[PDB]
């Protein structure tokens, strides 16, 4: 298992804030391959959150996100990005990036975002 | 001579009856004496009918593979694996854990949400296409070469949009 996903960027944060994830990637063709955000919290129990293709044309989110959250990549930077505005406590979660295969190998260490007042 | 029954094998002229699913093979049945089988420990087993000597060790599922026991493997049933909950077995043999499947080429998607966790998969329809294996993406329509140039070859499916060209 040499690929390594290197989240950055989680916390807390009030609501409507914002918080721009990071998840570093190194030990593959990056370029190549389609990558995913998936968001994990006791009770709320995984939640498959954003999609992009490797070239970043084409995108998915889930409909609790959207337009509120924002899927992007630097495939020269080899980084995966998750802009995150307009923040609410549903989105209290451990978040996470992908790998196409989606094996174990294949994600990210994840970083935690919480919200409260 | 010759022909044998079906759970029979035939060896040296003689038709041998084949060992019972969860025994192995130990002697060849003679004019006089039928097939020696002998059962599996119950960490091996044995699949079918058979004329094997080596009983096969069961699967053993995992867990920091995210593998669980489905089915406890019996005598003459192998170890059947599931993968944990938010995740999906990587193949029909579950051998290894995927987070959802991502349709192949000549398909399209219509989305996992758990315990439904796989992507479902629409073969792509006339006039569309997709290339990629995609967890997300659907079928794609073929580029109208149309627009200042000419169809050269065709698409469908698998193949890349019409390719072209050109001709007028």
């Amino acid at each position: 298992t040499e690929v390594q996903l290197l989240e950055s960027g989680g916390g807390l944060v009030q609501p409507g804030g914002s918080l721009r994830l990071s998840c570093a990637a190194s030990g593959f063709t990056f370029r190549d391959y389609e990558m995913w955000w998936v968001r994990q919290a006791p009770g709320k129990g995984l939640e498959r959150v954003s999609a992009i293709n490797p070239q970043g044309t084409r995108t998915y989110y889930a409909d609790s996100v959207m337009g509120r959250f924002t899927i992007s990549r630097d495939n020269s930077k080899n980084t995966l990005y998750l802009q995150m505005n307009s923040l609410r406590a549903e989105d209290t979660a451990v978040y996470y990036c992908a790998k196409l295969p989606f094996t174990f190998d294949d994600w990210g260490q994840g970083t935690l975002v919480t919200v409260s007042s | 001579p010759t022909a044998c029954r079906e759970k029979q094998y035939l060896i040296n002229s003689q038709c041998c009856s084949l060992c019972q699913p969860g025994q192995k093979l130990v002697s060849d049945c003679t004019e006089f004496t039928e097939t020696e089988c002998l059962p599996c420990g119950e960490s091996e087993f044995l699949d079918t009918w058979n004329r094997e000597t080596h009983c096969h060790q069961h699967k053993y599922c995992d867990p920091n593979l995210g593998l669980r026991v489905q089915q406890k493997g019996t005598s003459e049933t192998d170890t059947i694996c599931t993968c944990e909950e938010g995740w999906h077995c990587t193949s029909e043999a579950c051998e290894s854990c995927v987070l959802h499947r991502s349709c192949s080429p000549g398909f399209g998607v219509k989305q996992i949400a758990t315990g439904v966790s796989d992507t479902i998969c629409e073969p792509c329809p006339v006039g569309f296409f997709s290339d990629v294996s995609s967890a997300f993406e659907k079928c794609h329509p073929w580029t109208s070469c149309e627009t200042k140039d000419l169809v050269v070859q065709q698409a469908g499916t698998d193949k890349t949009d019409v390719v072209c060209g050109p001709q007028d």
